[PDB]
């Protein structure tokens, strides 16, 4: 999966048509502020990564007022995160919270004191692996709930619309926008995860290599049992002992290397070279 | 007061002696729901004048507040606070050295002994052989409705002392149920009442506390038709139905449109074997995909996939008309059961205009 | 209620089993006889399952909630054939019927 | 800054210039007062239409305690309206401490997951209505007693485990004496749960006693006629919006504050449309004020143009060339839709009171199906007002006074205009039946005509009612298949109009890769799979295909259509 590296070097197809999409689209941009400013949060659905027009809008509109950006399409984000970090710099908090209820208690009596505080939200991908908890969507709506916070979401998944429930929809309170942009999802699937052996045999010794090949090989004819492949060890005196044979064994397990869980064409791929 | 109770209370009193006296180190009392264990000793502890402290299980769900519970009710009997059992111990060897407790029984009075079982598990054995370990003149009394046989700790420990309070019998509780008779009328008529009561709801309701219950509730009824003007056949002639109206219930005391058929589906899925699906839905011959499927199948018009339906789909599972069993985090391969009674599937078809039966894999 | 249930772990040796069983052979006896004074409901006989369950003399196996219900639950019985009928004989009011049909 | 490794991005630096312009202001305004009055209508409706149920409350309430001076429990049933509970529960707080009791807590089953977490909630909430347990709980409620009652409101018990509920209870149980207690259950199924919660050794404890709440067709029928069959509003709405509101409410939530969203986003979106939406005597002084671009926009319209068509050369001439008398004639025919109005309502009002008692409905019940099938088109055209009007023609003659009764209420109480004769008759009142039955006709095809036929209705009416749809009633899964089958209609690409169902290979890789994927079995080889995508856009180069087929794979497994498989290496479900 290495080759994806070089593989941007394909030109893209009829990109007249999405120009004059993308200058469609910008015209929203007024609406969607208004809707925002009465108390309404936005969802964009549509086909093409949609990230390029949300950074266009706030670069174009958001430029004078503060807003969070949470492109949760990384794996590593978690909720706690988002609050730690508006605890952090919309507050300017360092106290640390005894639990995620008493954050959000805090957060919320905070705002309703202080009714000149506005905040902008702009969440790639909502429809992450690590913000589908039921928890993570409930703290999201009661969050969104007041009226000195504006949401724009993303839904990239088919299924997104189990997520949210009666309660959930009354207090989300969504409009929803079409707006399919064509664009492939290069960063989006750029964090997410879909050589070793050579690396790791090329610096061992030749007699552990000879081992794993006569190991391979037999993996590749037809699990051997220890006493069979002591005796092969010993035919090819690659092994002088039983104690050494386990030792060896214990190093290729020690690199997560009877059954080696390698597929069979890598296998045979790697012997030849 | 207590009727018939009497063997038990002499029982007692010869076990207790004299206040000097020593007794048991361990009494466990075990009966039935409605046989008085909390009325009689409690009654009998405040006649006979005893130091004796009474303690809710339930109320100390955790060892501190039982612990502080007890010192605290002692010692106003004569703030402590304590954290650990050794520490108890020791606080109420000192506390019990009062004049007034130097030579006389203390009494710790627990009811609802079920859950000590599962609470810790050396304490059971700790308070069994108490009055070793203090020396000074300490009873345990436990009250419970299960067996001892059940509460005998693996290691084995002192064995307590084990009583029994007898069953009731039909005249036991009429003499209970007559004894408080209102004074307004005849306590021939109150007993005959309770007569007629028992002969009605003997035969499932043997609860005192729910039988008596019921005798409040129906004896405005009972006393209207000579209000209105001993006549025995006219009351019961006049009463009968309503009491048979009671018995009904002994111990009892609108969905959206495509909701209705979200639920029949799910019960059709969930009580049909997949094998016969096609055969009762495909036209020539659980998973979410499924359900759709035979929705899609059952509704006559053409129902697009509007976000409201799923909607309706989690508000459901809120409901708890919908199990959910897989895992929460897996929204695209998520798994159901439906949990509603076949009455009420039925009911629900009716007012669809919807014969279930029919298809049915198991009636057919 | 137990009478059924020692004649369910008869007929069935040694298997679990659940309120619908009991309830529908319960109601086979009651059925069977012409017109005797047992007609009974669903709840009520629901509540005497629950406090037979309440005083353990009958135990869960697996032990799970909100999967299953109180229904549809695998039930055993923790008594002897022997003891039945041992504390059936000296019941005080013990009717015919029930007498018969437990010997049967 | 936008593309770290760390998820977390954060940066630091008037309402009616978003919606643009004094047209704009002046249709802002506007759109703020008519929301302002329509969401206080809304409360004064809601807080008026429980007060049968807040006095019985109360007054059990009164004879629970009067005993203290078994815990008493009363079970609330309140349907599956979960987004309308909050609401009522307000005014149900407002209510006892305003009579009974300044004490009153109602708590969540979501925060309250052990019973140590619930005693918590409960007494720090008891603090400021003015470890933790019931003997802390009781010398807190003797200092502030140093004798009013406790209320708690439980709101979901259906999310609540059953053990902490037991424990509770059976706590409490013991404790009367030392303060008082009593519990108010929500219950959204039937009663029945109840028996399904508690073991009857717990719930022996309880003196339940049964309420029952508002129905919520009578609260949308009612919201309907005192919002939108009354005078009092200058909007009206198109058939077809109301159709789709009645649909998603009647199939999806039975729910008033959905329909109520849905208004409000309808009006937002005609004050946003049409211009000329600016404009009683408000409009009545705004016409002095008009710009004559303001002027060509009315000399636009198309109900406007039929009426110029309508009417002579010379007053065509006179309409299309002078700007004042054109102000004038459009000040003329906005009072006579005004007067339209009027006398529409208070007719359509009068003949549901007659339909209203006859047999098995054949115009329906409420008002609303009276009112969309007056909406759709003539009642008089249609055979069913024929067998109507037969039907009305059996009634006997003291059902038939009581009806005309009624009706001279109605008239009595708001027909105050026009023909007072029509009661003087009914109070006059086979022969005199036949009359009767003919003058209503009468006055059914005078006075019950679409308003569509009328010019400048579209000054108070709207009709984008599919992007209301669109807007509300989102459908990603038939977007996405569109976009994916015939991405034409997006492109207006004329290599893409083949056929349907056929292989346009101009198409794009993903496409055309999700096109190859549907016509395959239900386990998909990847190797297999490339191969057949390979041959697609043949008619270096191996490792660009491979790249742009990888491509198309990795964002359809995003996308949810690629569930990965072991059983087999390389193959996939859908
Ligand atoms: N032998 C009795 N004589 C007089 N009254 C009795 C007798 N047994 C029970 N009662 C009355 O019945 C009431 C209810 O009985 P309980 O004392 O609750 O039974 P119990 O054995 O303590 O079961 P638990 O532990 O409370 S579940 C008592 O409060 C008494 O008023
Ligand atoms: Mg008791």
């Amino acid at each position: 999966q290495t080759l994806r590296n070089l593989l941007s070097k394909v030109s893209p197809s009829f990109s007249a048509e999405l120009k004059q999409l993308n200058q469609q689209y910008e015209k929203l941009f007024h609406k969607w502020m208004l809707q925002l400013h009465l108390g309404f949060n936005i969802v964009l659905y549509g086909l093409g990564s949609k990230r390029d027009l949300l950074e266009r809008f706030r670069t174009t509109m958001l430029q004078d007022s503060i807003h969070v950006v949470i492109n949760g399409f990384f794996p590593g984000i978690s909720v706690k995160s988002v609050l730690n970090s508006i605890t952090e710099e919309v507050l300017d908090h360092m106290g640390t919270f005894r639990s995620i209820l008493d954050q959000l208690d805090w957060i919320v009596n905070k705002f309703k004191e202080d009714s000149s505080l506005e905040l902008f939200l702009l969440i790639h991908n909502l429809d992450s692996q690590m913000l589908r908890g039921e928890k993570s969507q409930q703290i999201i709506g009661q969050l969104s709930s007041l009226h000195n916070i504006y949401l724009i979401a993303s839904i990239d998944h088919l299924n997104a619309p189990l997520m949210w429930d009666h309660a959930k929809q009354s207090l989300f309170n969504w409009l929803w926008y079409e707006t399919t942009t064509y664009s492939p999802y290069t960063e989006e699937t750029s964090y997410e995860n879909s050589s070793s052996l050579t690396h790791v045999l090329r610096s061992l010794t030749p007699n552990a290599r000879g081992i794993f090949r006569l190991l391979i090989k037999y993996q590749l004819d037809n699990g051997l049992s220890f006493q069979d492949f002591y005796q092969q060890c010993r035919e090819a005196f690659l092994v002088n002992s039983d104690l050494t044979l386990r030792a060896q064994l214990t190093e290729f397990r020690d690199h997560k290397l009877l059954l080696i869980p390698v597929d069979n064409g890598t296998l045979t791929d790697f012997l030849e070279k | 007061v207590v009727l018939c109770r009497e063997s038990q209370v002499s029982i007692l009193q010869s076990l207790f002696g004299e206040r000097h006296h020593f007794s048991f180190p361990s009494i466990f009392i075990y009966g039935h729901t409605a046989s008085g264990k909390t009325y009689v000793t409690q009654t009998l502890l405040k006649t006979l004048e005893l130091p004796h402290v009474f303690v809710n299980c339930v109320e100390c769900f955790t060892l501190r507040l039982l612990l502080e519970q007890i010192l605290n009710k002692l010692n106003h009997l004569s703030e402590i606070t304590c954290e650990t059992f050794n520490d108890f111990v020791r606080l109420f060897k000192q506390v019990t050295t009062a004049e007034n407790l130097k030579d006389q029984t203390v009494y710790i009075v627990l009811d609802k002994a079920e859950y000590l079982r599962d609470m810790e598990a050396n304490l059971l054995p700790g308070f069994l052989r108490l009055q070793e370990l203090a020396d000074r003149n300490v009873t345990v009394l436990f009250l419970s409705e299960i067996v001892w046989e059940k509460f005998r700790p693996n290691t084995g420990c002192f064995e307590p002392f084990v009583l029994y309070f007898p069953d009731y019998s039909i005249g036991n509780l009429q003499k209970i149920l007559s004894h408080d008779h209102p004074p307004e009328y005849s306590a021939d008529f109150y007993a005959a009442y309770i007569n007629i009561l028992l002969g009605v709801f003997y035969t499932v309701c043997r609860d005192l506390k729910e039988l008596r219950h019921l005798a409040v509730l129906n004896f405005p009824k009972y006393c209207e038709p000579v209000v209105k003007g001993r006549d025995t056949r006219k009351l019961w002639r006049n009463i009968e139905p309503h009491l048979k109206k009671a018995m009904q219930t002994v111990y009892l005391r609108e969905l959206p449109y495509y909701s209705k058929f979200i639920l029949i589906a799910a019960y059709l899925a969930s009580y049909n074997p997949a094998r016969t699906d096609k055969r009762f839905f495909l036209k020539h011959h659980f998973p979410l995909d499924r359900l759709l499927a035979i929705l899609y199948s059952i509704v006559d018009s053409r129902v697009a996939p509007t976000a409201n339906i799923f909607s309706q789909i989690t508000s459901l599972v809120t409901l708890q008309l919908l199990t959910l069993v897989g895992h929460d985090d897996q929204l695209d391969g998520p798994k159901y059961k439906c949990t509603v009674s076949l009455d009420f599937i039925r009911a629900i078809a009716r007012t669809v205009n919807f014969d279930i039966i029919k298809y049915l894999y198991d009636f057919l | 209620l137990i009478i059924a249930m020692k004649h369910l772990n008869d007929i069935y040796e040694e298997e679990p089993f659940n309120f619908q069983m009991v309830y529908n052979e319960f109601q086979k006896f009651v059925q069977r006889k012409a017109h005797s004074v047992y007609n009974f409901e669903k709840p009520v006989v629901m509540k005497a399952f629950e406090h037979l369950q309440q005083l353990e003399l009958i135990k869960p196996m697996e032990r799970t909630s909100g999967n299953s219900q109180r229904e549809y639950q695998l039930m055993k019985l923790l008594l002897d054939n022997t003891q039945i009928m041992n504390a059936l004989q000296k019941y005080p009011n013990c009717p015919t019927d029930v007498r018969q049909w437990a010997t049967s | 800054t936008s593309s770290m490794s760390k998820g977390c991005f954060v940066f630091k630096p008037p309402i009616e210039d978003y919606f643009n312009p004094e047209d704009s202001k002046l249709r802002f305004e506007t759109y703020q007062l008519i929301w302002q009055q329509m969401k206080s209508e809304n409360e004064r409706l809601q807080e008026e239409l429980n007060k049968n149920l807040f006095d019985n409350l109360i007054e059990f309430l009164q004879k629970s305690h009067s005993g203290f001076q078994e815990i008493p429990t009363a079970a609330l049933v309140l349907g599956v309206n979960v987004t309308d509970h909050d609401l009522t529960f307000g005014s149900l707080t407002e209510a006892l401490q305003n009579n009974v009791t300044p004490y009153v807590v109602s708590l969540q089953a979501k925060d309250c997951p052990d019973m140590k977490h619930f005693l918590q909630k409960l007494i720090s909430q008891l603090m400021d209505c003015c470890h933790y347990s019931m003997d802390s709980l009781s010398s807190w409620y003797m200092t502030v007693t140093q004798s009013p009652p406790v209320v708690v409101i439980l709101k979901d018990m259906e999310s609540f485990a059953t053990k902490v509920l037991q424990d509770f209870i059976i706590i409490s149980s013991q404790h009367l004496h030392e303060f008082p207690l009593i519990l108010i259950f929500g219950i959204a199924t039937s009663p029945i749960i109840i028996h399904r919660l508690l073991p009857h050794a717990v719930s022996s404890l309880l003196c339940i006693e049964l309420f029952q709440s508002l129905s919520c067709k009578e609260h949308l029928t009612t919201v309907l006629d005192k919002l939108l069959l009354t005078t009092q509003f200058p909007f009206k709405i198109n058939e077809k919006v109301l159709q789709v509101l009645t649909n998603i409410f009647l199939y999806h939530d039975f729910s008033v504050q959905n329909f109520i969203k849905g208004l409000q986003l309808s009006l937002l979106e005609h004050f946003y449309s049409q211009p000329l939406s600016v404009l009683l005597p408000e409009a009545k002084r705004r016409i002095n004020f008009l710009s004559n671009n303001q002027c060509e926009n009315i000399r636009r319209l198309p109900s406007f143009r039929r009426y110029v068509e309508k009417q002579a050369s010379e007053k065509q001439v006179a309409l299309l060339t002078n700007e004042r008398y054109l102000k004038e004639e459009t000040q003329l025919l906005l009072e006579n839709l005004h007067v339209y109005h009027m006398n529409y309502f208070l007719v359509l009002r009068c003949l549901h009171k007659f339909t209203s008692s006859l047999p098995k409905y054949p115009l329906g019940r409420q008002i609303r199906e009276l009112y969309c099938t007056c909406l759709e088109k003539n009642i008089w055209d249609s055979e069913e007002y024929a067998s109507v009007l037969q039907l009305l023609r059996m009634l006997a003659k003291d059902e038939l006074m009581t009806i005309l009764e009624k009706c001279f209420k109605v008239f009595k109480s708001y027909c105050e205009n026009h023909l007072g004769s029509t009661a003087k008759r009914i109070e006059e009142f086979e022969v005199l039946r036949e009359n009767v039955v003919n003058f209503i006709d009468c006055l059914v095809r005078e006075y019950l005509l679409p308003p569509e036929t009328q010019p400048l209705h579209e000054v108070v009416y709207f009709s984008a009612a599919h992007a209301l749809r669109e807007h509300l009633n989102a459908a990603p899964r038939i977007a996405l298949h569109t976009a994916l089958n015939n991405p034409y209609y997006y492109l207006k690409n004329e290599a893409l109009k083949s056929e349907e169902g056929c292989i346009p290979n101009i198409a794009p890789d993903i496409c055309i890769a999700y096109k190859l994927h549907l016509e395959c079995s239900r386990l998909i080889n990847l190797v297999d799979w490339s191969e057949a995508f390979a041959t697609v856009v043949t008619a270096e180069m191996n490792e660009i295909i491979h790249a742009r087929f990888i491509r198309a794979v990795s964002e359809l497994e995003l996308l949810g259509f690629i569930k990965p498989t072991k059983q087999k290496t390389d193959h996939v479900a859908r």
